[PDB]
């Protein structure tokens, strides 16, 4: 008996939640797999956004029903953890929820289903770790290209997949980083991505260094420096304030002029101290005043203003320069040291699409990687940068975990039958949940085929037949195989075909899907409240 | 801003269309809209459709003409092709599907040439000459000139094509029943009139149990007894079964006492005499659409007479034809010669529905009826529509002759022959004729799309096997073998006249729509 | 309610057909605008003005849309224009017809991705073929450059002024080369300012070896005509300025107030003799100028101009080779305005202008456009933009291609050969692309008004 | 200012393809849930009130679906199937709808796969034909057997069909009444003969079966209470003609000069009525019924001479009466003779719940009876009437066809086993569809047990295991909450009901799945 809203219980709300989950599934059901077809959103005012990556779609799609919000947040988390599988994980969650409900829709007690699901997830991850493929023996760049171009289909760039994979692997190997003293961690998002409409991705270029989306401050100031004198400076450049409250009171007028004089001479001497070091390149997130600009021109150095903090931090990491929030010393006097300087072979501002952007090539301290995109419109460019970010994510996963999974749905292809066999072991009722888990998880090949528009039942049956054969005659070195394809509409060996996915993708995907199913299935009543 | 100019204010609010822009783009787009609307329609693999009218009445349908009748359309040339197909149906039966597909294909390929800059008038010339050439070459394709008049087997095999087309599940039953209908009806009022077959809908008892009676049926009550005589004597009366009331306002008048007694008594006595005279000729059953006097039915019960009620004019006409006895506007003369003769008449229960049955045996020929049984009345509408289309098919067959090999095979031969004539045409119209020839690939294309197999190589293999004169080989219906089938052995035939007429009407619709360039539209 | 409550959705073949229709319409509304026979299009802007131009990019830029793919095409046009100048007279048309043939394979139930792969192969082969059929050409030889410009402009209104247009573009572009990149100097098209002044005739417009300033002498005395001026660029204001640090003064003795009043005067003077120590002739600033400093400069016989746009300042500096300065005490003779062949201030009619011509080796320049009225002048300057853009593209690449659709037909039969050697399902899309290419010459024909079918067949054969 | 020309009317809704089809499936499921609870020996009924405020409870699903005026098109087909089965065989209309919806439910996941519907419907048709043949094979007759009375099967059939509706605990009673009643219906077999009389009040255990005809009607004239209301061995006269002073007879103007002639005219009119009355009396009958109104004066004369009369009797009950006492309705009083005069064992008219009824019964040769249906609820009147109608029509079908099958879903389980085993033989896509056919078909016991609140999984599993080998007619027993040989438990339903059910559901699935898109017109 609650004001400002009714309540729904039992079958009604269960069916409602399944209905919402199926809706969300069908929202993205058409954007997965090497024949996935991307989505696009007329926002409300024309600023459209083409994208096939599911998490982006979910974030940009307003949602009101609770369970759908749950799925959206799950997709966002998955993106924060893998990069793709938002192609997949939402579908997995929805399908598992659907079949679990179908069991419950009869009578079956939910907690039994939950326990069965938990067992299913644990069994599945164990079987995957018995199904793993190790890349260490395999050629590094080879499998990296494979995983990349595997992710590259279902995207705008899958056609140029070969070139794009080459570029991506080069960048990621160039962004090596020594971690906690025992880990070669590779930072995603460390590589810099800039979009620039114009030429095709054919002409999109990899930068053996770092690239700036900034401009030269003073037109008279030069354009290219073949020398590596690069200094960073957080400390802004203005004729300084008194900066807290310091009122200036005059009882002897004879000194106002000299006061004003040093009001700029302070910045003048700071600049001269900087330049006497011989630094020819300066960057600054803070403001840059014309006073400094003209001094720099007379010195002929390089100056950039209003640069984003992350970019300059990356600059310090690459060139080996030191981020400097100010000028100071262990002693009070403000000095500057050449040791603070970073180096790079040549720094150029260049005109791409009549917009001058600043390039930094071959920092000697630490190799950096940046990528420039070229395309027709801003829509294609930013959707492809989303794609590339996913690419770098998956390659990072591959390097971090020397372990790979055969792509194209071999995962659930094996999993369905293996869990089917394992189900009879339990003997309880929960093997019914196990079997439904398997059958639902069989959705990925179904969606693959339908988006590829051929007889899906026959492909799925052939897949299951091959895997079941792989579960007969345990001499499976010549009887264990793995694979599935779409372009020819018939099975293959993805291991030979190079269709690979990182293990963590499927692992974390199944785990999060199981958690989502547990959360939503335990629902049996919503109670609404009209707002204040 | 906000104020361009008009050099012509002639219109009070209306649509002026001009500049070939409408012909080049908008009209063509409307035709393609219709084409997509019923592309799924035709096909043994074509799946049925439902539509509700503006008055919220269901219409499960596979026929194209019926579905077009239920879409209240506004673009004009859309109406053009619609009513063209409609009249085509009025002429032959199925083909509505065919002609609409033809129209879509021809329009779509013609606009391409128009874009490549061919003269609209020259497009007209090319299309016309191509259609005429196709007409010329068509008779050379007839095979299996089925001639058997009144056998059941040949006609059943033949009507299988249309029934299978508009209903894929139940070919055998419908074939046999409609064949039984056709053979049962001889030439009596002239060459197997379509109207000679009546259809009744009775829900329940699913389709397999539907049957056919060599008589004719009524879903109405009864007034006295329920009897059948192997020599049933029927009397028909358009006039209401009552004392003939003067049309003029005739008020009975009396002057003295005994008038009342004698008048009521005489009314009784002369109704008694009239019905007795009717009984004297042995007529045991009487039918009328007019009002029945209670006195009359009372006396009929006294004399064991059967009564039939509330029939409409068409209904009593049907019954007249069934028993061959002339309806009598005069109540008196139950004349021997024009008096009914039926094998058996009774009342039965089907589907909780009182049913009057005229169960018959007639050598001279009778107008029989088919009984439809099953659950869903909408399925009754669909199935009876299909049956009537099949009856039309059989009628057209009887019109002259000459089955042609269906399954697109005929149309592939048309395409090949027309193209071959095309390169011997030369002149700028060569493109027109070539595109027209190309247009016929739409049918096998449609069969593929409703079949869900990769159309292109199907068409290619069809061409290839048609390069050896195998005019009898056509598109299969099988997922296992998305390749080919030989139509003649499969018996998948259809009528010469239907294809010929569909082609000519599609040509006419196309030549009409292409011709108009600028449009004027008053506000509705 | 489930999804978003008043968000529509549409799916599948309907969406594909709708987008194709939108693209086809986008192409259609411009198909008449291409070719030397071209039409001339004019626009009603939202806020009152009138815009008339052949250039497709501006035409589309003045289009708002509702269907999204149309907006995508709009952006595509604007990008191509930005990068190359013209071709937008053709690009969207080609894209639309490309799509129109493309859709024909959708009802083939041919899934899009394979067609896409076919397109990628098509692009690769087209690029290769065009590179095979180029012609390298000298860049120094002037008249071939003029021929190129005339070719690229004989589609818009300036055609009848071809000689003047080509000379203008060649002169402007040739003299803009910042050689400070070693042998990798880059020209820039934001120092080639365009100024529209009404009156006169096209024939009166000319390249001025310098800059145009729409300002006037501040005081009568400064000479409006000088042979060899010296120019100083003061980025800073030349007057007394707020003490930025919220300073305050508390005077007590009488003389103090008048004394501080004298102090700012003295500061102004200080700046003045600091300037005059360099023997300049011309004073330019983006900021204001004190009338007292104006007095002192007048006493030194020095011309002063106030409050000019920063880009204009940069262009002037690039004109007379001097560098901008923001500190008079830090003024250096290295930034003396040497290299001004003549300083002058004329009257165009009811308005003064500033002429700085005959530089030694001017690297900056602005074009003086003098025509009939601002809208025609805007059309002229758009055409000039396109011309000078393609000229710079040539100075980046000396490779030339035969247009008039000829290259298109070469590509056509090349892809035809590749296709007939390239059996497969993708074959049909490949030759479809080939055939789709053929429409640029087609459109040329209709805009001419000749027998399109027979002419095209004769061409292809 | 031109505009694009539309294809159809503004707002013409369209929705094509897999989403359209799955939407239809979901709608059918929604319709199912409105009826899912209903069937079962422990089953259920619904109450639906119209917009007019008139309440209406029902257990027969078809009635409910009639009340639930469906707007969505696809579900209209299901409701039409409800009407069909209602006109054909009776309860299980509920079951019919559940079969249809569950067939669609099992198919829908495969519809998610892009299967051309025609394959599905072909499999459906084949499966249904095989199922019908199997049922007919395992049909059970009794007239071959020895321990059947020609009614015992009918009695047990009523026993089975009844025990789901509102009178379930009086089945041992109502079965006997209905069987004995329908035994009298021969051989016309049509329902119109035996009327149903919804007398208000009383406990339905007191509801009466009369081997005769009664009236809930009469009408008060002057003497109607005066005449004696017992007639021990009377003769029934049946007049359709009215008895009143040229009230609505032929319209005539009359002209009379002599006053004495005017006197004679009025006298002659009354002599008309007196002549009719004399014909009636001299006929020797004592009871007169009339469709048309009765003159008060004639009532007075019947009272004076101790004849009973009544007027305005509804025509249907009059036909019942004439078929009962064997007399023929008359319109000419003059032609009257003893032959057309019905006779009855005894005539009466006795109060029941304040209402004035009329009785005459005991006619040894009477092929039509009637139900006086006591009951304290007006709603019971309609509900009990519906249940009784189902009982009567089903037992009529049973008499027509001496074919019986076990109840309690055992038929459905047997079909499930048979079809599943057959599925192994046919390889390919057909196998999965047959499997789904069986898995949908098994629903009936599941709903039974759910409305019984059991673990239908244990019941289903034991069912399949025991029913692989141990006997055909094992199925759900509600009270023992587990399997039993319901056939020996006498849960006996005519085969025709299930046969028609399966056929209708099959073609329903065919129809629904054979739809790709929908067009709406304002």
């Amino acid at each position: 008996l609650s004001v400002f809203g009714d309540r729904s219980t039992g079958e009604t709300i269960r069916s409602q939640n399944v209905m919402a989950a199926a809706s969300i599934a069908n929202i993205v059901k058409s954007s997965l797999g090497p024949v996935g077809l991307d989505k696009m959103l007329v926002d409300d005012i024309g600023d459209v956004t083409i994208t096939n990556d599911g998490a982006t779609i979910l974030k940009l799609l307003e949602v009101e029903h609770p369970a759908a919000k749950v799925l959206c947040e799950l997709a966002d988390l998955q993106d924060k953890e893998v990069g793709d599988g938002t192609t997949s994980v939402v579908i997995i969650a929805a399908e598992l929820l659907k079949n679990a409900d179908e069991l419950v829709k009869q009578k079956i007690h939910p907690t039994s289903v939950i326990s069965g699901y938990r067992l299913a997830c644990k069994e599945a991850v164990r079987y995957i770790n018995e199904n793993l493929i190790v890349n260490t023996d395999e050629l590094g760049r080879d499998c990296l290209i494979n995983a990349a171009k595997t992710s590259m289909s279902s995207k705008i760039i899958g056609i140029n997949g070969d070139f794009f994979a080459n570029m991506v692997v080069d960048a990621v190997l160039a962004i090596k980083y020594t971690d906690i003293r025992g880990q070669p961690r590779y930072p995603v998002n460390s590589v810099n991505i800039l979009k620039a409409h114009g030429r095709s991705q054919m002409e999109s270029m990899l930068i053996s260094g770092y690239a700036l989306n900034c401009v030269v401050g003073s037109q008279g100031m030069p354009k290219r420096i073949v020398n590596a004198k690069i200094a960073c400076l957080d400390f802004s450049l203005q004729k300084t304030k008194m900066k807290l409250g310091v009122q200036v009171v005059i009882t002897d007028p004879e000194k106002l002029d000299q006061i004003r004089q040093r009001e700029s001479d302070i910045t003048k001497e700071r600049i001269q101290k900087i330049l006497a070091t011989g630094a020819n390149v300066i960057l600054t997130t803070g403001g840059i005043d014309d006073m400094c600009l003209k001094y720099f021109v007379e010195a002929g150095a390089m100056a950039v203003r209003r640069v984003l903090k992350r970019d300059l931090k990356r600059i310090a990491k690459a060139s080996g320069a030191t981020i400097l929030s100010t000028l100071a010393n262990l002693e009070g006097e403000e000095t500057f040291e050449a040791a603070m300087l970073g180096q790079a072979e040549e720094v150029v501002q260049e005109r791409i699409c009549d917009d001058e952007l600043i390039l930094i090539k071959n920092t000697k301290a630490r190799t950096s990687a940046s990528i420039i995109l070229r395309g027709a419109n801003d829509f294609m460019c930013d959707e492809m940068e989303r794609s590339l970010h996913d690419a770098l994510c998956v390659v990072k996963r591959v390097l971090e975990s020397k372990s790979v999974v055969p792509g194209g749905g071999a995962v659930e292809a094996a999993l369905s039958i293996y869990l089917e066999n394992y189900a009879t072991s339990m003997g309880s009722r929960e093997q019914l949940a196990i079997a439904e888990f398997a059958r639902s998880l069989l959705v990925i090949p179904n969606t693959l085929a339908v988006n590829a528009a051929q007889d899906s039942t026959d492909l799925v049956a052939k897949l299951r037949a091959f895997h079941n054969e792989a579960q007969v005659n345990p001499e499976r070195k010549n009887l264990k195989w793995i694979g599935l394809d779409l372009s020819n509409g018939k099975p293959r060996d993805n291991k030979q075909a190079g269709v690979f996915e990182p293990t963590i993708v499927k692992v974390k995907s199944l785990k999060f899907a199981t958690e989502a199913a547990i959360t939503i299935l335990r629902i049996d009543d919503l109670i609404k409240l009209h707002p204040e | 801003p906000k104020a361009p100019g008009f050099a012509q204010m002639l219109k009070e609010g209306a649509k002026h269309f001009s500049g070939l822009e409408e012909a080049v783009y908008r009209n063509i787009q409307a035709c393609k809209e219709l084409a997509q609307t019923t592309r799924t329609a035709y096909g043994p693999n074509g799946m049925n459709k439902m539509v509700i009218n503006h008055l919220e009445k269901l219409f499960v349908t596979n026929d194209a003409a019926t579905i077009l009748r239920e879409l209240e359309v506004q673009h004009p040339a859309a109406k053009m092709i619609v009513m063209a197909s409609h009249m085509q149906e009025q002429e032959v039966g199925d083909g509505t599907n065919f002609v609409l597909v033809f129209a879509g294909a021809l329009l779509e390929l013609a606009e391409e040439l128009l874009r490549i800059g061919l003269s609209v008038s020259e497009v007209i010339e090319g299309y016309e000459i191509a259609c005429r050439k196709a007409h010329e070459i068509l008779p050379n394709l007839v095979c299996c000139s089925a001639k058997n008049l009144r056998d059941i087997d040949e006609v059943s095999s033949l009507l299988r094509t249309s029934i299978m087309s508009k209903q894929y599940g139940n070919e055998v039953f419908l074939a046999k029943l409609i064949a039984q209908a056709c053979v049962s009806i001889f030439p009596d009022s002239g060459h197997f009139n379509v109207d000679n077959i009546r259809v009744c809908k009775i829900l329940g008892s699913g389709i397999s149990s539907s049957s056919v009676l060599h008589g004719m049926v009524f879903k109405k009550e009864t007034e006295g007894d329920v009897t059948s005589v192997k020599d049933a004597k029927i009397a028909v009366y358009s006039c209401p079964f009552d004392g003939m009331i003067t049309e003029t306002k005739g008020t009975v008048l009396i002057k003295t006492a005994e008038e009342l007694m004698n008048f009521s008594k005489g009314e009784e006595n002369l109704m008694d005499a009239q019905v007795k005279a009717i009984a004297d000729t042995g007529a045991n059953v009487v039918v009328t659409g007019g009002k029945v006097a209670d006195m009359a039915l009372h006396y009929a019960n006294k004399y064991n007479i059967m009564l039939v009620r509330l029939n409409s004019k068409w209904d009593l006409r049907r019954l007249c034809k069934t028993v061959g006895a002339t309806a009598l506007p005069r109540l008196t003369p139950p004349v021997l010669e024009e008096m009914g003769h039926c094998d058996s008449v009774y009342l039965s229960e089907v589907g909780d529905t009182q049913v009057v049955v005229f169960k018959h045996e007639k050598e001279d020929g009778a107008i029989s009826t088919i009984v439809l049984r099953g659950s869903t009345d909408n399925l009754m509408d669909d199935i009876e529509r299909a049956v009537d289309d099949g009856v039309n098919t059989f009628k057209v067959l009887t019109r002259d002759k000459r089955l042609v090999p269906g399954g697109g095979a005929t149309e592939i031969e048309l395409a090949k022959q027309i193209t071959s004539y095309g390169e011997t045409c030369p002149g700028l119209e060569q493109y027109a004729i070539k595109k027209f020839a190309e247009a016929f690939e739409a049918i096998p294309r449609a069969l593929a799309e409703n079949s869900g197999v990769k159309a292109n190589e199907v068409i290619s293999k069809l061409y290839a096997v048609h390069q050896e004169g195998n005019k009898n080989v056509g598109l299969d219906i099988e997922a296992e073998v998305p390749a080919v089938k030989d139509m003649l052995e499969a018996g998948i035939l259809d009528t010469y006249l239907g294809k010929y007429w569909a082609i000519k009407l599609a040509t006419n619709a196309a030549v009409t729509v292409l011709r108009v360039d600028q449009i004027i539209m008053a506000k509705p | 309610l489930v999804l978003s409550q008043n968000t529509k959705r549409e799916s599948g073949r309907k969406v594909q057909s709708g987008n194709i229709n939108a693209a086809k319409t986008i192409a259609d509304i411009i198909r008449t605008c291409l070719g030397p026979k071209s039409m001339m299009k004019m626009l009603l802007d939202p806020m009152g003005g009138i815009v008339m131009t052949n250039d497709g990019n501006a035409i589309l830029r003045e289009i708002q849309v509702q269907h999204p793919a149309a907006k995508s095409m709009i952006e595509i046009s604007r990008t191509q224009d930005e990068e190359v100048g013209d071709g937008t007279t053709s690009v969207i048309i080609l894209a639309g017809e490309m799509l129109s043939v493309a859709e024909h394979f959708l009802e083939q139930q041919m899934h899009p991705t394979v067609v896409i792969s076919a397109y990628r192969k098509a692009l690769d082969d087209m690029i290769s073929t065009l590179k095979k059929i180029s012609i390298p050409v000298d860049i120094s030889d002037s008249d071939m450059m003029l021929n190129i410009i005339n070719s690229s402009i004989t589609t818009k209104a300036i055609s009848r002024w071809s000689s003047l247009a080509c000379n203008i573009a060649l002169d402007a572009v040739k003299m803009v080369q910042f050689e400070e990149n070693g042998r990798k100097e880059i020209d820039i098209k934001k120092y080639a300012r365009v100024e529209k002044i009404p009156g006169g005739i096209i024939e009166d417009s000319c390249v001025l070896r310098g800059v145009m300033i729409n300002k006037d002498v501040t005081h009568p005395r400064m000479r409006r005509y000088i042979k060899n001026p010296r120019i100083v660029l003061l980025d800073s204001s030349l007057e007394y300025k707020k003490g930025e640090s919220q300073t305050d003064i508390e005077i007590t003795r009488e003389e103090d107030f008048t004394r501080i009043l004298q102090m700012e005067e003295e500061y102004i003077q200080q700046l003045c003799e600091d300037i005059i120590q360099l023997k300049p002739d011309v004073v330019i600033t983006e900021k204001g100028i004190s009338d007292l400093a104006q007095h002192y400069l007048m006493r030194a016989n020095i011309t002063a101009i106030r409050r000019v746009r920063k880009t204009d300042n940069n262009r002037i500096a690039r004109a007379c080779g001097a560098r901008i300065v923001s500190r008079p005490e830090e003024l250096r003779e290295d930034d003396v305005g040497t290299g001004a062949g003549l300083l002058e201030i004329k009257k165009i009619g009811d308005e003064y202008f500033t002429f700085i011509t005959d530089c030694k080796d001017p690297k900056a320049c602005t074009i003086l456009l003098r025509g009939a009225s601002k809208e025609i002048l805007s059309e002229v300057e758009r055409n000039l933009q396109d011309a000078m853009q393609v000229c710079r593209n040539v100075l980046l690449d000396p490779q030339l291609v035969p247009g008039g659709g000829a290259s298109e037909m070469a590509v056509a039969h090349a892809l035809t050969e590749k296709s007939k050697a390239m059996t497969g399902v993708e074959q049909w899309p490949y030759r479809a692309v080939a055939q789709a290419l053929e429409v640029i010459p087609r459109t040329l024909i209709q805009n001419c008004g000749a027998s399109t079918i027979r002419l095209l067949t004769s061409l292809r054969a | 200012m031109p505009t694009p020309v539309i294809l159809l009317k503004e707002g013409t809704d369209s929705s094509q393809g897999i989403p359209q089809l799955v939407s239809n499936i979901s709608a059918c499921q929604v319709i199912a849930e409105a009826v899912r609870t209903t069937l079962g020996p422990r089953g259920m009924d619904k109450l639906i009130v119209d917009g007019r405020g008139k309440a209406t409870i029902s257990n027969d699903g078809a009635t409910i679906l009639k009340l639930l005026d469906v707007v969505h098109p696809a579900a209209k087909t299901l409701v039409d199937i409800a009407k069909s089965q209602d006109a054909e065989v009776g309860d299980g209309t509920t079951s019919v709808t559940l079969l249809a919806a569950e067939f669609l439910k099992q198919v829908k996941p495969y519809v998610e796969e892009g299967l051309h519907p025609q394959i599905i419907i072909r499999a459906f048709r084949t499966a249904t034909q095989l199922a019908v043949n199997k049922i007919k094979e395992i049909a059970v007759t009794v007239k071959k057997a020895d321990k059947v009375e020609q009614r015992k099967l009918l009695e047990k059939c009523a026993m089975t069909a009844l025990s789901s509706k509102l009178i379930s605990q009086q089945k041992a009673f109502f079965a006997k009444m209905v069987v004995d009643a329908v035994m009298m219906l021969d051989d016309l077999l049509q329902l119109k003969m035996i009327g149903i009389k919804k007398v208000q009040g009383g406990a339905l255990e007191d509801s009466q079966l009369v081997a005769g005809v009664a009236f809930k009607k009469t009408f008060s004239y002057a003497g109607f209470e005066m005449q004696p209301k017992k007639y021990h061995n009377p003769k029934i006269a049946l007049l359709n003609v009215e008895l009143e002073l040229k009230a609505e007879k032929d319209n005539a103007e009359i002209r009379v000069h002599t006053v004495e002639d005017y006197q004679a005219i009025v006298d002659a009119e009354w002599n008309i009525l007196y002549d009719k009355l004399e014909k009636i009396h001299h006929s020797g009958a004592k009871v007169v019924l009339s469709k048309l109104p009765i003159g008060d004066v004639a009532t007075q004369y019947f009272a004076d001479r101790d004849m009973f009369c009544a007027g305005r009797v509804p025509e249907e009950d009059l036909k019942r009466t004439m078929m009962a006492c064997g007399g023929s309705i008359q319109t000419s009083v003059n032609a009257l003779s003893a032959d057309v005069l019905g006779r009855c064992q005894v005539f009466e008219e006795t109060q029941i719940g304040g209402e004035r009824y009329n009785f005459f019964t005991g006619c040894p040769k009477a092929k039509t009876c009637t139900f006086i249906l006591r009951g304290g609820a007006e709603q019971f009147m309609e509900e009990t009437e519906r249940s009784l109608h189902d009982a009567i029509m089903i037992v009529r079908r049973a008499i027509k066809n001496d074919s019986v099958v076990a109840g309690g879903g055992a038929i459905e389980m047997e079909l499930s086993k048979y079809l599943r085993d057959y599925s192994r033989t046919i390889p390919g896509k057909q196998q999965l569809l047959i499997g789904a056919y069986a898995k949908a078909l098994e629903i009936i016991p599941r709903q039974l047990c759910d409305n019984a609140g059991f673990d239908a999984t244990n019941i289903l599993n034991k069912l399949r295991a025991r029913h692989a080998q141990g006997g055909t007619w094992y199925g759900v027993d509600i009270n023992n909450e587990d399997i039993a040989d319901n056939f020996e438990a006498f849960v006996w339903e005519p085969a025709m009901v299930r046969i028609n059910a399966l056929t209708a559901a099959s073609e329903a699935a065919c129809l629904i799945v054979s739809v790709d898109e929908t067009i709406k017109n304002p």
